[PDB]
């Protein structure tokens, strides 16, 4: 089904401050990848958003609680599992 | 009134890279012609095997001459089609004037002749099928692509088999191979499993005795139903009702390479999808100036949603536009590299 | 319905619209007469025509952000709305 | 009383519901009567037919061996083969094992390579059946023999159906779509475990492809070298396929012909019985009760196996007795008749 | 012996909630006595009229057929026809095939232009059966005539009846009706596999328009080009139609004078009958038992066919016809 | 036992020790044709690496191949020279 190096979907978009939801089921630790241990989503950590034929890249800038919408705090207030993404640049053809 | 490469170019390679929008493909003569093992190419075209009709076999001539008369240089198809008539009618020999039998033997030699120059072996891993079926194989699509061929030979069945890819050509059975009809409406089957319809027959067609059922399977000596549409009273008819079914899905996409458009059944299904569903798709690719095709520019005149790509001519949106030759994509080979590059 | 569509308005909050992206999803293409324009981005723009006279509009949230309150509460895993802000309108 | 065992029979087969299998022995072919004759005779009328057709192996393997069958014989010969220098036994330069090979192959596939006769085969009877119930547990056919009779007989009733192999002239042997199972309702799913006379091995690997029948050379009884798996899987896989429906819920299944004389089989068989409580098996005996000592020992043990033959029938592993379903045609008409 | 399958046949008439039709074929008008003499001449009759207003053609089939018919003659004619230099193949000026054709066509339209006669007619008592039952599974009847005595049958009795096309003198031919199949439970549907003198094509189209019968022109045995993509002269619209009908769920469908002589009828009776399993066929025949070899081969082949004659029965593929008589027995079982 | 390996339902504290090659208190009894273990004997062994008896070499190896298709398995190897080759293609 889903490759590997899958992380999450993005669910908001405000120009340029991306929020993605984590769709790993569990143990959000070492996923493997091409024999090397690459961790789930972090601070100093950049992502990959590809569109169709060119990879956008961002970097991660809040993970818990502040990256949460507005009211889906509301709506639950325990649940995190959200981070916040910035992009940065792309890479062309 | 001009346009850029790089754009169809990247736009193709967005459209290609999609997953869950059917995909299909249409396989005409002129795509083994762009291959070649000797110093000719292993297949001819059209044109080439009707020369060799010509002149391999003044009574024979004169078939040719009469069907000039109402319709320009005949064809392969227009004599097989000439020949079937010839046969349906029992005392037929008197328009010829050579006896009531010599048609058959005609037939038969034809038939055989055929045959012999199309079971040809397509050679090497290098050939642009194999980097098609590696394709295919590349993305598990969550629906499956589909390929339409107008051709007599069966190297696209060979290069799928050489890399392992499953497929369903209408046909289940391991000895006789009978014909399946329910289970191609049922439509039930493997995702991951693709389709190949061969419109126009190929050498492994046989017809039975006056059970007329028909099967597909070792070719035998004397007898290949390799007929374009023949005649009857089909599988055929459930072909193109297939691809006509197929068009009208959602955000379909159709490519055709080395087709010429010659053909007005074609053109007709063709025309009356794109009306009917408003967000099909077509590339038409050739590989010549478009002042040759008549029939693609009438009907990428009348119709909006029709693309053209030539050698230094293009038709988009109903507006006839020059490029910034040039489109490379013409080419079969070209277009199996742009497969590999947009796989890997 | 006719091709250039993309849904149906919602709310209306003098000039905030919310709109909803309509269940044929997954296309994201949503080709018009052989170039497609993907749907509901950032910087696109949308027309909503009324009658005679039409009405453009900017989209400036896409997602979570622009549903309503009470939809995330009925159900929090569908976010296809779209904010669209007014700009201008086209005469006769 | 047989009548009993005839209506629950009829009551628990024609109910559609749970999944329905068959097995196919060499007997099947005998009780076809083509010209006063059989078309194909059983497993001793080919031996003697190659006897007929160099004693000193078959007198070699006599000495710790009863009776031998020609598969015992091929199965010799392609361990002389593997090894180098394996003349020493018979004369020298190695030539005889080979050519003796070769012979037998095309000897068998030339006398296996019959015709069926016209529409009163019972295997049409069986085919009618087949597409008379559209339930959603297809029926999966599991045959021991080399012909391609009940294929072929399968196509004249215009039916569709699954042998693992996928393709044309020359089609490789497909492996995962065995066991995504991802296949229509309709389709119905053919195991030969034993191998058909048309499978042809490679020069570059084990790719055992299905299509023309090869000249002469043909694959029959698997048992070449296994280490490599993946490739030359036909034998291992059909197996586990047979587990798999001896596994789950499945209330029935049905045998005819066979001779429980397949060590490969009767393991496997009686490891589904104890692990499978619920399933029932139907095997039958067109012979008398007393020539199968090892099915007599099965029943015994496993009490879900129901064995019945001519003689008797053996019901919750204890003997019966009487106070017709044996004849294959009669099968063939009680399944018309229960269709009907 | 007989009252067993009478009494068979009038309870499965009694079984409602199943649809019901019947096939009318030459040998029902025929038998149908007017002055003392047949209302519609037999294919003999009609083949004995032809020539007795060019024998050339005929001889020449008939070293690989039999006595032929009308049906093979004129497709005999039209396939010389479309090929251009055929005059040659049967002496010469291949102008003579288009005269012949239309006075062939003449004088089938005067030979068939018959008024239905008054309410003796046993169509109108089968018209009024029909209409007593007010069962939601609606009729749908297929016949092989080249007139329209049922037509006018039907509308003696204010019967609502749909025969796939509407309008008026240029009446066109609705295709997705039968696509959708929305009619409402009252109406019927009535389809004519060769057509009558009725149906007439158009030059600029192959249109088939129904209407006023044209002077000249007329529609009958439909085998022209196909390469129309469809919608040219369909008679494969009422074959897949028959198929959808014996595609529903299984009930036992009977048949009037039918000779079992169509190849392209039998074969999609076969398909019916295999992919069906209880699908039946109540087959009768007017005449010897023997006679019809077709009908008990197919009985044999096919368990659920049921074929009874004047002299035995064929029922469960072993072996042991008036329609004014089956009109009284429907009769007398509606009341 | 044979189904208990393969219903899989045991303690989560419970360890697993498969072995691919058999060890020295493996002993066939004939007779009955059963294999089990116990004491051992003097003589009688099962040392055989995959051995042709009319088996428990492949339901080890099936458990082997059960385990490497579980989600984020990690395997190690110690002394192991490779140069076996079912294991290799397993």
């Amino acid at each position: 089904t889903e490759a590997s190096t899958y992380i999450g979907t993005v669910q908001d978009v405000n120009g340029a401050n991306i929020r993605v939801v984590l769709d790993i089921n569990t143990i959000s630790s070492l996923k493997f990848v091409d024999g090397q241990g690459y961790r789930i989503g972090q601070i100093g950590s950049f992502v990959r958003i590809p569109i169709g034929y060119i990879n956008l890249f961002g970097i991660v800038s809040q993970v818990g609680a502040g990256a949460v919408p507005d009211k889906l705090l509301e709506v639950e207030p325990y649940g995190h599992r959200w981070i916040s993404v910035q992009l940065v640049g792309e890479e062309g053809i | 009134s001009y346009y850029d490469t790089t754009q169809q170019l990247s736009l193709l390679k967005h459209v290609l890279s999609e997953d869950k929008r059917p995909i299909a493909f249409i396989i005409a003569a002129g795509c083994p012609v762009s291959i070649r093992h000797n110093d000719a190419p292993l297949i001819p075209d059209v044109a080439g095997l009707t020369r060799k009709i010509s002149d391999s076999f003044s009574l024979l001539m004169k078939i040719i001459q009469n069907l000039k008369t109402t319709i320009p240089n005949p064809t392969i198809e227009d004599i097989l089609s000439y020949i079937r008539l010839l046969q349906q009618i029992p005392m037929s020999g008197k328009i010829h004037d050579v006896e009531n039998s010599v048609i058959n033997a005609l037939e038969e030699s034809i038939c055989e002749l055929i045959e012999e120059e199309v079971n040809v072996d397509l050679p090497g891993n290098a050939t642009p099928y194999h980097k098609i079926a590696a394709w295919i194989n590349s993305i598990n699509r969550e629906h499956q692509v589909e390929i339409f061929t107008t051709n007599y030979d069966l190297l696209m069945e060979q290069a799928l088999e050489e890399l392992n890819v499953p497929y369903f050509d209408g046909f289940v059975g391991s000895k006789r191979a009978f014909f399946d009809i329910r289970t191609i409406e049922e439509n039930k089957l493997p995702s991951r499993w693709s389709k190949l319809w061969k419109l126009h027959g190929s050498i492994n067609w046989q017809l039975d005795k006056q059970t007329q059922t028909i099967w597909r399977g070792t070719p035998s000596k004397g007898c290949s139903l390799i007929h374009p549409s023949h005649l009857k009273y089909m599988p055929y008819l459930v072909m193109m009702d297939q691809l006509k079914l197929f068009l009208n899905q959602p955000s379909a996409i159709l490519i055709t390479c080395g087709y010429s458009y010659k053909d007005q059944h074609i053109n007709e299904v063709l025309s009356q999808g794109l009306q009917t569903n408003p967000n099909a798709l077509i590339y038409g690719l050739q590989y010549d100036v478009l002042e040759n095709y008549q029939e693609a520019k009438d009907m990428a005149l009348k119709r909006s949603n029709l693309i053209l790509l030539a050698k230094d001519r293009a038709i988009i949106g109903k507006k006839e536009g020059e490029w910034k030759l040039f489109f490379k994509l013409g080419d079969f080979q070209h277009l199996a590299s742009f497969l590999e590059e947009i796989s890997q």
